[PDB]
């Protein structure tokens, strides 16, 4: 899937 | 209880068909089945969001 690595929060 | 959060963190769209959102946005948990992305929903759109960008709602 893609599910993408979790980004950096704000 | 319905399967939904609350963006955290207004959040982007950084691939394409991730759920796009903004602060406050509810996102409608429609597949908790990832540990950092739900596939759900959030005001009329659907598709990946990061789990952590949001919160679970009710309780």
């Amino acid at each position: 899937r893609h599910y993408r690595p979790l980004p950096p929060l704000p | 209880g319905s399967t939904y959060v609350q963006a955290l963190f207004d959040f982007d769209p950084q691939e394409d068909g991730e759920l796009g959102f903004r602060r406050g946005d509810f996102i409608h948990v429609m597949d908790n089945s990832d540990p950092n992305w739900w596939k759900g929903a959030c005001h009329g759109q659907t598709g990946m969001f990061p789990r952590n960008y949001v919160t679970p709602v009710n309780r």
